[PDB]
């Protein structure tokens, strides 16, 4: 299958017509992308099968065909670019300035931005093009826009 | 059946629209990877 670097769709034939389900990011081999856009399941890149290799429901992420590759973090100061995959639009950069999630076990950089169900597991970037999290896992606040934690992996 | 098809390069944009605010949210986390507000 195609495995060069890069942002993905997720795409799906099993409701009426293409669906797009999420979004995921290819880097040093292994794709990745957030749990609740396959569920865990195999994935096709062409005529090829890429299956899980890593998982897990409480972080929402998994990562396919080797272990997480992304380590780059929110330095907590600067504005950063959700790089957003809306269904059936092109890719489209966005800049803004993470808020923060401030949670018993710590704080997680969140960002701002509305986006529909489908453009789960598209891409944060910091200056120099790092992954620093995905687009996704998040919470509907009082005015009823959506707000997304930055979700990042461990790097083993 | 699930398929991938690319989208893009993974790049900074210079230049690129600027929007969104910065909210600090207390949120707790369950065991299924549900967020949801602490009021
Ligand atoms: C209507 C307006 C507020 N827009 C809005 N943009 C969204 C993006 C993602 C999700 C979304 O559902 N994520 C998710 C599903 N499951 C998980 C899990 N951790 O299992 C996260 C919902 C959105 N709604």
């Amino acid at each position: 299958g195609e495995t060069t670097d890069g942002v993905y769709r997720v795409m799906t034939r099993r409701l009426l017509g293409s669906t797009q389900v999420g979004v995921g990011v290819m880097q040093e081999g292994v794709f990745h992308t957030m749990w609740h856009v396959t569920k865990g399941a195999a994935l096709r890149s062409g005529e090829g099968r890429l299956d899980p290799y890593w998982g897990d429901v409480k972080q929402d992420l998994v990562s396919y065909c080797g272990p997480w590759k992304l380590d780059a973090a929110w330095d907590g100061l600067s504005e950063v670019q959700l790089l957003a995959v809306p269904p059936g639009e092109r890719a489209k950069n966005i800049q803004t300035l993470p808020g923060i999630f401030k949670t018993k076990d710590g704080d997680i950089g969140a960002v701002a931005l509305d986006y529909p169900a489908g453009t789960s597991g598209s891409p944060i970037l910091d200056k120099c093009g790092r992954v620093i999290g995905l687009y996704g896992n998040g919470v509907v606040i009082k005015n009823g826009s959506y707000v997304s934690a930055i979700t990042q992996g461990k790097r083993e | 059946d699930m398929y991938i098809e690319r989208a893009g390069d993974i790049t900074w944009e210079k230049d690129a629209e600027v929007t969104g605010n910065s909210p600090r949210l207390d949120v707790a986390l369950d065991e299924s990877g549900d967020f949801s507000l602490v009021e």
